[PDB]
């Protein structure tokens, strides 16, 4: 469940350090979202796999 | 929401000259036209103009103004007849002045000069007011718009909307 | 500052409204204040226009 996403990013022409600011704030969020969507996929179809043969011994 | 109204009644202004175009601003035919709703304003000779306006629409009020940069005294005299021209826009609790300036810039669109474009909000109930001796193009016309909480903003594309 | 801990200071311009006005608070059509604190320079030349009245 996801806030508004916005493409308003530009500043004037002598804000260049402030559109850098902006760049890396977007790089920060790529390395986040990417790192802990790996990793998600990963520890879950590990489990996925689990679950089904628990169940299967169940039987 | 967004209108576009007319805000200035530009033939209230006397020993003056309105509505003036440039060739550099061509219709879609050619020849010479200017900005639909900013209102160059010429010869105005150093005297001084007086408007003021109050907004009791229930939306806010977009308003875009210019300030005209001319190259040298000479260009200055033939547009206002007079080494002056300054304008003060206030809106609300804001104070705008505009100070004549005359330097050449390069020519760009056969032009030495610069206008350059300056603009305000005017909240509901709130007042603007202008007070100028030249140099200045007016917003004749204005958009009053209604703001939305969640920002967008501007997709750069040459496709047509599908 | 002789003292141990930065000292904050704050000062104002006055923004005449015409030359009568100037005249009649400093008698005279000058007044400018160039205030320099370490190594950085800040000068305010006298301005005298017209505001709306607050
Ligand atoms: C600006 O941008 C933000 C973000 O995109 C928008 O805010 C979102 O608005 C929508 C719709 O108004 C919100 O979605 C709604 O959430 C309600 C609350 O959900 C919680 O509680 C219910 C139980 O009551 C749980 O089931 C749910 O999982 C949450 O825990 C729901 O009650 C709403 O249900 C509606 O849709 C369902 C079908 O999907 C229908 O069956 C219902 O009858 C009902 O119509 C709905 O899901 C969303 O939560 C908001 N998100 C945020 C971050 O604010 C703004 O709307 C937007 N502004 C404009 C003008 O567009
Ligand atoms: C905005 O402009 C209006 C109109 O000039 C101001 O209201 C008027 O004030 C005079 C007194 O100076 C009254 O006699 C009028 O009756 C008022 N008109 C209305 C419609 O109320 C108003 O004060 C201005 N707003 C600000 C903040 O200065």
């Amino acid at each position: 469940n996801t806030q508004f996403e916005s493409t308003a990013k530009e500043f004037n022409k002598i804000e260049m350090r402030i559109k850098h600011l902006s760049d890396r704030v977007d790089d920060g969020f790529l390395d986040v979202w990417s790192y802990n969507a790996e990793l998600l996929v990963l520890l879950e179809n590990e489990r996925t796999l689990d679950f089904h043969d628990a169940n299967v011994n169940n039987l | 929401h967004f209108r576009k109204e007319k805000i200035i009644d530009m033939t209230r202004f006397s020993d003056v000259t309105t509505n003036n175009v440039d060739s550099a601003c061509p219709y879609d035919t050619n020849g010479a036209s200017f900005y639909r709703n900013l209102n160059w304003v010429q010869q105005n000779k150093g005297k001084q103009l007086i408007f003021h306006y109050q907004n009791s629409e229930n939306n806010p009020l977009l308003i875009i103004w210019g300030v005209h940069q001319t190259s040298n005294a000479a260009e200055q005299n033939t547009y206002y007849g007079s080494q002056t021209g300054s304008t003060t826009i206030t809106i609300g609790e804001e104070t705008n002045t505009y100070p004549l300036v005359i330097s050449e810039s390069s020519i760009l669109n056969g032009h030495s000069d610069r206008i350059n474009y300056f603009w305000g909000v005017v909240n509901p109930n709130q007042n603007f007011s202008i007070v100028s001796t030249g140099n200045f193009i007016w917003p004749e016309y204005g958009y009053f718009f209604q703001k939305t909480t969640n920002i967008s903003g501007i997709i750069k594309s040459s496709e047509k909307i599908s």
